[PDB]
């Protein structure tokens, strides 16, 4: 049974949230 | 190890029909008398003999027709192989142990001239072939050595790097 | 596959659009006095 | 660059050059197929380095064994 | 710029100081040694750091040293 | 003794030029310049490649590193028997002047002269690198 | 002037092109950055570390959500056996339509890449049945991720920063870290493994939605409780049991049955679970040893003080190897790095011998590729290892810390210890070397009898003990009235007899004298690789060449061509040194581990036999038989989908070459090279219009030590890998 | 001192590059960009057209291949003003002058590929 486009919208919104919080920790270790 | 001897393996005696077949296949192009028949026939008598003389020795064979040494001293003694290892290291010690002590005795004799380094490059040779032959009786003078304690440098006389 | 444009879009976005931003993002850091 | 130039000497007339001359032609050591895979570093390294070099990996038991033996001794 | 230092195990021999290309090295006067002299290294900017002042050097361990430190247009050699 | 200074007038050695002289670097942030006083005419090996002929008398060359013109001065001063003087210039047209500093070679001992970089122990006598950790100093041989 | 090395102040006045590279390579050196001091040290790598686990787990998520969305879990889990496992889609538009076709494969997802990892056997071991199951389990990485993310971010904010003594409680740490990262970890995946995976296994569909009412034992929870723990055991699957199914099911969810599943030649999951579930008590007692805030326990500093010989033997033992490692984080990722290593090969050591996962020792390809990507993950670690001991030594080594104990006595005699490993490594070389070539000469002279074959008996020995009957020995497992027979006749001894005397499996293969010569090349590898590096760390600090050694660093160029030359001195050229002698030695490794699984897997296992014992038939019963289908992946007449490995292959051959460039040609030839190229941009017209900020400068002394190096081993690498799935893959 | 050629000391050689919108005497930096674009992003359309991958359909290469001269001028144009924003922290060697330079560029650029794509539609 394959997957919904909705799922990979969503995987692709909680993957957003992730990077948000990778680019906050990166800025964070910088300085 | 699962082996069987060579003297009642199949491919042993499988691989000495195929050797003595492709010299014989070659064999047929010459004339007799001719010297690549007497070469050819000359190689075909020490395959005879070399497969008699492995087969007579108690050499073991593995699946593929070929002898198999056994090394641990053990199973060397129990069972007839120590012609294969075991004799052959204590014949390589001694040898190897004669050649080191011939060096040692050169280095240390040659330490005591005024030019200890002309005697490394241009050979003392009657020297050399003086304690050549001395070093037959190796393993007494060292076995001594080792005992007496002069056969090591103390550590304080050997230089060493800053730790 | 479901959402099969997704390649045609992420594939060039990822392997040339962001390398150059990258790029040049990180020319203009290193090169800043 | 001299292997390069030596490569090329070895499979062009094995290629174009050298072979035997039957009734219908001539038949090519290697058929030919330098203008086929030359242009390719696959097709030198298959068709020129892994395909010729059979004759030297298998030389064993052979009065050519002595090539094979200088081959590993030479790598 | 690199960092070079001198040891007082120094002879005053000179040669370190003839053998530097920059003129990093001069001698100044010394009492630590028979030759009353002991090698220096005022102009440490111009120093390339090519180590011949080291090779140079007689003494066991060595007396001057060169310790190769942040470089710039000078200490890499760059006529451009 | 006065340190010299550099007379901008000198002539330069009789030279075709060459690819090897100055760059951009000369203009935007420093050159050299080694003057020195021939005895007579002759042909000298330029430190940039080729043979130049120097002038009698006083003589002006530009270089792009102290290298270069060190170099040409050793050559100089072992073929030629001729001392030299090395000046600094930067773009701004401040001259600093260079070799010899006191007016005597620094392989000549002169008094005046103070030591720097000299450490009042051997080099077997520096203390470990954990000695010195986050501390802000180059080494075991900055302390 | 510019700004980039902000951490290096040294490295941001560098008016050259070295300051890009050496403000890259020199970043996470955060104790040579500027103006660092140690609690700040500790926190950095503290986030730093938060920051690789959640790279790790949206890797995770990455390959779970990519098999989910593009893969074919279902229709492989339908059919484990004769379905390969899709990794991903391929989406390129430089593909010409025979790629198109070719990396198709006569399905309907398009092209895609064919996996290797071993991730579809391992997903379907633990109960993964589904698309939905992988994308929830990837949704759920990727939380997981941003919350460590988050955690890396929280613990820099200065109410949050532990404090220095925080990090250096060592006692804390280890009991914390046994008890519930390693024990109680353990004892939840035996949850999941009873719960879960082992319903999945016998045909019965148990998720989160009704795992609360479904009994993992029928007894329930009863047996335990009443300490009659044998019901647990009692009824285990059967041998004819179809995994997934009901068919053959038992009712056991602790067994020690040992040997293999018969139908995916893989382990019992009743026997991981017991096993979880042991190692979970032995590491939760394990983590109540040290003493932390409770008055019980053992404290380090005394285990370490008490234990010195009273002969003098050790001189003054351990003494003061509690600071000395507490205080040094290079004495401890050297220590980390030397057992993690160590595990990484004992991993790749035994998935293939006792493979965990099923259908995985069935799938070739993919147990050949963990095997060769665990086993040089593992020489690099060891490298590694290696590396941040001689660090320690420069860096962080107190000899007057450590007056008398066991380390200052290894530097005290460390000339004995190199001088014996390069003899060990000497010996090795010269009668390995020896052997090859003399059968080789034997081969090439067509008299293959006159070869040395020496019996590897001592294994063999070894073979027979732990149950082997073939070689003849009777000891042990394999004497039927020994007392080591007898123990474990009623437990783990049928399945394990079973296993181990089927040569169907990889549990404990055949060896002859091809295996005798490749195990002493390999013990020859590792002696050397070892020496180099030991030599390494030892000298680190200074040799007779360079007394000084330590005030100039683990890593620099040389010492200048004075006192005879001193080009490769630093320790750091020890570690550049070594790692050709580790991929070489994990070169031989794998290439015995391929080519005698080659052999098992064809059916042919005369072909090792006969031709392993001498290198001319490595090179071409090996290497070139085995590389034509490799190299045909595409040619005049087309391609096909081994097309991107024989890329892949010459890509690889390419990279290595480039790499011996910068290791053959050195600096000075290319400054010169440069110093022209910067004259020739200066007077052309029409481009000197623009100029360059920093100024080209050739790349320094260990800089192209390192990138050649890179090179060298990327195509090492490649290269490999392109020529292992494609020789596996072509035939099976 | 610098060495002096006919190739780099000549009158005519001097004159040729006098005229260029590099070098010529009173033009806007903005000028000198759109001559540069127009004469490079006319030229780099004709590889791409011949030898493109959708070289052998017609109508299509065409088209295509001013796709990809297009996105060079583009990516050339974002090169260039990255390049401005670096070198600068004669008034085409300054930040608004390459600025200029780096616009008048991409236009020029633009132009010269609508130009040699109505040329083969002509
Ligand atoms: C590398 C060292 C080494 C190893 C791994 C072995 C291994 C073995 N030896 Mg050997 N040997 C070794 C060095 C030496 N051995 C021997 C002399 C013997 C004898 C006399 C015997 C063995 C026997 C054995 C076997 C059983 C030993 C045992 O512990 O039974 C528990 C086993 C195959 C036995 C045997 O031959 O096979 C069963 C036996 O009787 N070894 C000497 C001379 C002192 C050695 C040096
Ligand atoms: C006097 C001769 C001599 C003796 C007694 C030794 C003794 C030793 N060597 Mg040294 N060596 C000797 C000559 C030479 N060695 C070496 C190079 C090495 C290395 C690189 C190593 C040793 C090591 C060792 C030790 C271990 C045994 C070994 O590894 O053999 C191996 C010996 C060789 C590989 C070279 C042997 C060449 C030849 C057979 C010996 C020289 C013969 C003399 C020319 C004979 C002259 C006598 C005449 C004039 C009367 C042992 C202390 C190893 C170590 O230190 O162990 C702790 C080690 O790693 N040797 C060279 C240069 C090739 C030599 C010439
Ligand atoms: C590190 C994990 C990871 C890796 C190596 C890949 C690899 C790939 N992804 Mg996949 N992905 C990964 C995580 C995830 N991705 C996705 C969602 C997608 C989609 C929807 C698509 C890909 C596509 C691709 C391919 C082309 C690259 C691309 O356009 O990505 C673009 C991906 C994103 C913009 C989101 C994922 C970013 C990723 C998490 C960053 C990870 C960075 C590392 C931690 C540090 C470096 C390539 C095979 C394409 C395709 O499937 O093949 C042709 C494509 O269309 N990924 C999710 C769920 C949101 C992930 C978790
Ligand atoms: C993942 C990265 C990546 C992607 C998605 C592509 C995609 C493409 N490449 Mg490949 N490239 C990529 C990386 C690389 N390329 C190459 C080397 C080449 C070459 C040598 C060629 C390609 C060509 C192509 C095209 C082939 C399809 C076609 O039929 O064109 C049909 C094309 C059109 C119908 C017109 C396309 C116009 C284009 C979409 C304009 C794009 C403008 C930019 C996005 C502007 C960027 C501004 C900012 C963001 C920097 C296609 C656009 C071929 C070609 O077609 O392009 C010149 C070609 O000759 N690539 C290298 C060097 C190793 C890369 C790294
Ligand atoms: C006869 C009684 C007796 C025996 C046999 C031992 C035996 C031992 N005690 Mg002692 N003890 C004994 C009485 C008592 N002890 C102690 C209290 C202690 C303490 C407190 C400690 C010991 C330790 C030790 C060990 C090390 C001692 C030593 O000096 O190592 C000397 C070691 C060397 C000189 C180095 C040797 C290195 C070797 C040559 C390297 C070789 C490497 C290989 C070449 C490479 C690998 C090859 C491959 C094939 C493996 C050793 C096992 C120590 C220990 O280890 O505990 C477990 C320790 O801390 N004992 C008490 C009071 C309670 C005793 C009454
Ligand atoms: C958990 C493990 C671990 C940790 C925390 C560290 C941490 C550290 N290391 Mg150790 N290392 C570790 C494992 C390993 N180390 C080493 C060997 C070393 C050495 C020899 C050194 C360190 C150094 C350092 C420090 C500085 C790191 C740095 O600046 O990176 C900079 C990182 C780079 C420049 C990355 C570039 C190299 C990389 C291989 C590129 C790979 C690209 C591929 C070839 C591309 C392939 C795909 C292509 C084809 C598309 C830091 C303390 C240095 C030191 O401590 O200071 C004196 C140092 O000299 N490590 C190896 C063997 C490879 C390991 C495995
Ligand atoms: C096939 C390639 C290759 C070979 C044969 C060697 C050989 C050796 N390495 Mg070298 N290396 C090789 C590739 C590389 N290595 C290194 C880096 C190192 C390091 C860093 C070290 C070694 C060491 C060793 C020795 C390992 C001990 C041993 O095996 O003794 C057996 C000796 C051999 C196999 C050498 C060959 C012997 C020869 C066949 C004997 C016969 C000679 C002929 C009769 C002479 C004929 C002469 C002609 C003119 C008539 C050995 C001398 C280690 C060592 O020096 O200490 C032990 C060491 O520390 N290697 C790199 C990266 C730079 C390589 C690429
Ligand atoms: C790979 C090189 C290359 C290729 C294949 C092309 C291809 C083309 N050019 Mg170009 N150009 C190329 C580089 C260069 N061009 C030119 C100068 C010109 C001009 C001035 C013109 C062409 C034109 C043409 C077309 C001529 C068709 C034909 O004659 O039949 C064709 C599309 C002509 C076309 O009609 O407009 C695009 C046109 O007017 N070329 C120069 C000199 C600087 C180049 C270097
Ligand atoms: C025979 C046993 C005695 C050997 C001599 C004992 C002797 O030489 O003492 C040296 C050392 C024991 O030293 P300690 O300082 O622990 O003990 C001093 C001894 O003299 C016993 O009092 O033993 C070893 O290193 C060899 C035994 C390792 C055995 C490993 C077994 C596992
Ligand atoms: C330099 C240095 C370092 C490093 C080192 C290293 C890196 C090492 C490694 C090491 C290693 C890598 C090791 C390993 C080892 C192992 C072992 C030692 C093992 C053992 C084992 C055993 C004991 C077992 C037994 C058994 C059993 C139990 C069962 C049956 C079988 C047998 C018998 C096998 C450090 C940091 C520390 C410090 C500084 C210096
Ligand atoms: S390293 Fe070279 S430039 Fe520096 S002081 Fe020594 S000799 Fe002079
Ligand atoms: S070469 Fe050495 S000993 Fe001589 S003056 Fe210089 S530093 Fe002193």
């Amino acid at each position: 049974m394959p997957l919904s486009d909705s799922q990979i919208f969503i995987a692709l919104f909680i993957a957003l949230l992730t990077g948000i919080l990778a680019v906050r920790l990166g800025l964070e270790l910088y300085s | 190890s699962g082996l069987t001897p060579c003297s009642e393996s199949k491919g042993f005696a499988k691989r000495q029909k195929n050797e003595i077949k492709a010299l014989t296949k070659r064999l047929k192009q010459y004339e007799e008398g001719s010297a690549p028949s007497l070469a050819l026939k000359a190689t075909i008598e020490r395959t005879e003999k070399r497969f008699a003389n492995y087969g007579n020795a108690g050499l073991l064979c593995g699946t593929d027709g070929l002898p198999h040494l056994i090394s641990d001293p053990g199973l060397a003694l129990r069972f007839g192989h120590a012609g294969e290892t075991l004799i052959p290291t204590v014949g390589f010690l001694y040898i190897a142990g004669w050649i080191g002590t011939a060096g040692r005795d050169y280095l240390i004799a040659s330490k005591g001239e005024a030019k200890p380094r002309e005697k490394e490059y241009i050979i003392d040779v009657p020297l050399a072939l003086k304690i050549s032959a001395q070093g037959a009786g190796w393993p007494f003078r060292v076995i001594r050595e080792l005992q007496k304690g002069t056969l090591l440098e103390k550590d304080s006389n050997i230089t060493v790097s800053p730790r | 596959m479901a959402a099969a444009y997704l390649p045609s879009v992420l594939v060039p976005l990822v392997g040339l659009v962001f390398p150059a931003i990258a790029m040049a993002s990180l020319f203009l850091y290193i090169e800043k006095e | 660059s001299l292997s390069i130039a030596i490569f090329h000497f070895s499979w062009k007339m094995q290629s174009d050059v050298w072979g035997t001359v039957n009734s219908t032609g001539v038949s090519h050591i290697t058929g030919g197929n330098f203008s086929q895979s030359a242009n390719t570093i696959n097709g030198w390294l298959r068709d020129f380095l892994w395909a010729q070099s059979s004759q030297v990996i298998q030389s064993y038991g052979s009065a050519l064994s002595a090539y094979g033996l200088i081959f590993l001794g030479a790598h | 710029s690199h960092a070079v230092k001198i040891y007082d195990t120094c002879i005053g021999c000179t040669q370190c100081v003839r053998a530097c290309p920059t003129d990093v090295l001069e001698m100044v006067p010394w009492d630590g040694c028979k030759a009353s002299q002991i090698a220096s290294a005022p102009r440490t900017e111009d120093c390339v750091g090519c180590k011949r002042c080291e090779s140079a050097c007689p003494t066991d361990f060595l007396s001057v040293r060169v310790y190769l430190g942040s470089e710039t247009t000078r200490s890499m050699g760059l006529a451009y | 003794w006065k340190p010299p200074t550099l007379d901008p007038s000198t002539p330069s050695p009789i030279f075709g030029g060459s690819t090897g002289g100055l760059l951009r670097k000369a203009q935007i942030e420093e050159f050299y310049v080694i003057t020195w006083d021939a005895k007579k005419e002759q042909v000298f090996e330029m430190p940039t490649g080729g043979a130049a002929i120097m002038r009698s008398g006083p003589n002006l060359l530009k270089l792009a590193r102290k290298e270069q013109c060190l170099a040409l001065l050793t050559q100089l001063r072992n073929k030629f028997k001729t001392d030299g003087q090395i000046y600094r210039v930067f773009p701004d047209g401040e001259v600093q002047y260079l070799h010899p500093k006191d007016g005597v070679y620094p392989e000549k001992v002169n008094a005046g002269r103070t030591a720097v970089g000299a450490k009042d122990r051997s080099i077997g006598k520096n203390t470990n690198p954990v000695a010195v950790k986050f501390t802000g100093k180059l080494g075991t041989y900055d302390v | 002037a510019t700004k980039f090395p902000k951490f290096s102040q040294g490295l941001a006045k560098d008016p050259t092109t070295r300051r890009i590279w050496y403000g890259i390579a020199t970043a996470h050196d955060f104790e040579s950055h500027d103006n660092i001091t140690e609690e700040s040290l500790y926190q950095k790598i503290f986030a730093s570390h938060f920051g690789q686990l959640a790279i790790i787990f949206l890797w995770t998520s990455g390959n779970l959500f990519h098999v989910a969305w593009q893969g074919n879990f279902p229709q492989w889990v339908q059919d484990p056996l004769h379905v390969r496992p899709i990794a991903h889609a391929i989406w390129d538009p430089h593909f010409g339509q025979p790629a198109v076709e070719a990396f198709t494969r006569g399905g309907a997802q398009g092209p895609v890449n064919i996996a290797t990892s071993g991730v579809y056997q391992w997903w379907y071991t633990i109960g993964l049945r589904t698309n939905q199951d992988l994308f929830q389990g990837s949704v759920f990485l990727t939380i997981l991720s941003g919350l460590f993310l988050f955690a890396g971010w929280l613990h820099l904010q200065p109410r949050f920063q532990p404090a220095l003594a925080w990090f250096k409680n060592a006692e804390s740490r280890l009991n914390h870290h046994l008890s519930g990262l390693f024990g109680v970890s353990s004892l939840a995946w035996t949850g999941h493994l009873v719960h879960v995976a082992i319903p999945e296994a016998r045909g019965q569909h148990v998720r989160w939605d009704n795992f609360l009412t479904t009994l993992p034992h029928p007894q329930g929870l009863a047996p335990f409780f009443s300490g009659n723990w044998a019901v647990y055991a009692q009824n285990p699957d059967s041998s004819a049991h179809l995994f997934g199914t009901g068919e053959g099911s038992g009712t056991a969810i602790l067994t020690f049955l040992g040997g293999f599943h018969p139908q995916t030649q893989s382990l019992w999951l009743t026997d991981i679970a017991h096993h979880h579930l042991a190692i979970a008590v032995v590491f939760i007692l394990a983590g109540h040893m040290y003493r932390t805030n409770f008055g019980i326990g053992h404290t380090m500093q005394e285990i370490l003080d008490a234990h010195t010989p009273p002969g003098g033997g050790l001189g003054a033992g351990h003494k003061g190897l509690f600071d000395t490692v507490n205080n040094s984080l290079h004495f401890q990722l050297g220590l980390a790095l030397a057992s993690v290593g160590t595990i990484t090969s004992l991993v790749a050591q035994h998935m293939y011998s006792l493979p965990p996962y099923a259908f995985l020792a069935q799938d070739f390809t993919t147990q050949a590729s963990l095997y060769t990507h665990h086993q040089y993950i593992a020489g690099f670690i060891l490298c590694g290892a290696f590396a941040h001991g001689a660090i320690f030594f420069v860096r962080d080594y107190d000899p007057e810390q450590n007056k008398g104990n066991v380390l200052a006595r290894i530097l005290d005699h460390k000339e004995a210890v190199i001088s014996h490993l390069s003899w060990v490594s000497l010996f090795l070389g010269f009668h390995t070397l020896g052997l090859y070539v003399h059968n080789d000469v034997m081969q090439a002279f067509g008299t293959p009898e006159k070869q040395i074959l020496i019996e590897p008996v001592f294994a063999q020995w070894i073979q027979a003990a732990q149950g082997k009957t073939l070689y003849g020995f009777d000891l042990l497992l394999s004497q039927s009235n020994s007392a080591a027979f007898s123990a474990g006749q009623t437990l783990w001894l049928p399945g394990w007899l079973d296993a181990i005397n089927s040569n169907s499996n990889s549990l404990f293969l055949t060896i002859g004298p091809g295996d005798f010569l490749v195990h002493h090349a390999i013990a020859l590898g590792l002696h050397t690789t070892t020496l180099i590096l030991v030599k390494g760390a030892l000298d680190a600090r200074g040799s007779k060449l360079m007394p000084d050694k330590k005030d100039f660093g683990y890593s620099f160029p040389c010492d200048g061509p004075g006192r005879g030359g001193t080009c490769d001195i630093s320790a750091w050229d020890a570690f550049y040194l070594a790692v050709f002698w580790m991929l070489n030695t994990i070169g031989w490794v794998t290439f015995y581990f391929h080519w005698k699984h080659l052999g098992i897997w064809q059916g042919n296992v005369n072909q090792f036999n006969e031709s392993s014992t001498y290198l001319m038939g490595w090179l071409r019963d090996y290497l070139w038989l085995n590389s034509s289908q490799l190299i045909n992946g595409y040619n005049p007449f087309g391609m096909n989908s081994l097309s991107v490995w024989a890329w892949m292959f010459l890509f690889g051959h390419l990279i290595y070459a480039t790499g011996f460039m910068f290791l053959i040609s050195w600096r000075g030839y290319w400054q010169e090279l440069i110093e022209t190229l910067a004259w020739a941009h200066e007077r052309t017209p029409l481009a000197n219009l623009v100029r360059w900020r920093d100024k080209p400068v050739a790349l320094s002394i260990v800089q192209a030590r390192l990138v050649g190096l890179a090179h060298f081993s990327a195509g090492y690498i490649l290269t490999y890998a392109a020529f292992l799935i494609a020789s596996t893959s072509g035939k099976f | 001192g610098m060495l002096e050629t006919p190739v780099t000391s000549s009158p005519l050689v001097a004159g040729f590059l006098s005229n260029l919108p590099a070098y010529r005497i009173g033009v806007s930096p903005l000028l000198r960009g759109v001559e540069i674009g127009l004469v490079h992003g006319f030229l780099v359309t004709g590889p791409f057209i011949k030898l493109g991958p959708l070289r052998n359909i017609p109508g299509v290469a065409e088209r295509a291949g001013c796709l990809s001269g297009a996105g060079l001028v583009v990516i050339l144009a974002v090169a260039l003003t990255i390049y401005g924003a670096s070198a600068f922290q004669d008034p085409l060697q300054t930040a608004d002058g390459w600025q200029k330079f780096s616009a008048g560029w991409l236009v020029g650029g633009l132009s010269g590929v609508a130009w040699a794509w109505i040329l083969t539609q002509t």
